[PDB]
């Protein structure tokens, strides 16, 4: 007894639900993705933030030891 | 002659339709009405699926006969 | 078929594959869009990152499925 668009507009209501639910699925997706990125990349920051701190107790350490055998040197040549 | 074409949600479209008309033909008969494509129809008609190369008499489908219509349904 | 890469700038390119290609076909055509060698692309889909020799079909990549790239 289909009017004019009537079994149409349930076949376009009908496509339009298996749509949604396409998105909602990748929603689920593209979320599990982004909160990986986010970890990977705070992994990633916080590894170079130890490798940096290591190089920067390397270095002020190399200044004490330096200065000590400065001071041995400069008693050594001055008397 | 006039043919019935039925949905599982109830529905019934008419058609006007010859015997020698293949259900391709059919088909297409549907899209120009409403807008559905024939690859995302399935017809249906004494207990089997209609192929498109047969013609309504070779199912031996008569004046208001009536057609089961089952949509195929696509986001993908 | 057709699937979406997104960068960490938030733009979105669009490749057009097919259910065979390997991972290592999609970045060669990252490669070919964008400029970045695959060498230097991780690819993410669904929260885990993706192998060079395993197909798209292999992780149920499929149409309008969207890859993450991050670069190393
Ligand atoms: O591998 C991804 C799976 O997770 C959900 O999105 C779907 O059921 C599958 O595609
Ligand atoms: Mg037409
Ligand atoms: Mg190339």
């Amino acid at each position: 007894l289909s009017k004019p668009g009537e079994l149409r507009r349930e076949y376009e209501e009908e496509i339009s639900k298996v749509a949604a639910e396409r998105r909602a699925s990748e929603e689920e997706e593209n979320k599990a993705s982004e909160e990986y990125i986010q970890r990977l990349l705070a992994e990633e920051e916080e590894e170079e933030k130890r490798q940096a701190e290591k190089r920067r107790r390397a270095m002020e350490e190399q200044l004490k030891s330096d200065e000590e055998l400065a001071r041995k040197l400069s008693i050594d040549i001055n008397n | 002659m006039q043919i019935f074409v039925k949905t599982l949600t109830g529905k019934t479209i008419t058609l006007e339709v010859e015997p020698s008309d293949t259900i391709e033909n059919v088909k297409a008969k549907i899209q120009d009405k409403e807008g559905i494509p024939p690859d995302q129809q399935r017809l249906i008609f004494a207990g089997k699926q209609l192929e498109d190369g047969r013609t309504l008499s070779d199912y031996n489908i008569q004046r208001e006969s009536t057609l089961h219509l089952v949509l195929r349904l696509r986001g993908g």
